[PDB]
């Protein structure tokens, strides 16, 4: 290796992992309830109707 | 390098501050869920008493 002051290689993966917990938490919370909206976060028109 | 370091620190601080907005909005939607349910209940016994 040549660069150590900033270990870019380790830091790349964290971006994908952080994007992953969003989907993980969303899916698990939609599972815990019998509903899929479960919030105002998702498409609000569907829950308004 | 100094300019880039300052820019990166600013972006990191702003990114951290950004989640404050989603936390506030989540608190607000949780609060207004009560208004929604209570208004629906009022409509319910309003239909009943009509």
């Amino acid at each position: 290796a040549q660069v150590i002051n900033t270990n870019s290689l380790s830091l790349i993966t964290q971006n994908n992992i952080n994007k992953n917990q969003s989907a993980l938490s969303s899916s698990i919370e939609r599972l815990s309830s019998g509903l899929r909206i479960n919030s105002a976060k998702d498409d609000a028109a569907g829950q308004a109707i | 390098a100094n300019r880039f370091t300052s820019n990166i620190k600013g972006l990191t601080q702003a990114a951290r501050n950004a989640n404050d907005g989603i936390s506030v909005a989540q608190t607000t939607e949780g609060a207004l869920s009560e208004i929604n349910n209570n208004l629906q209940r009022i409509r319910e016994l309003t239909v009943q008493a009509s």
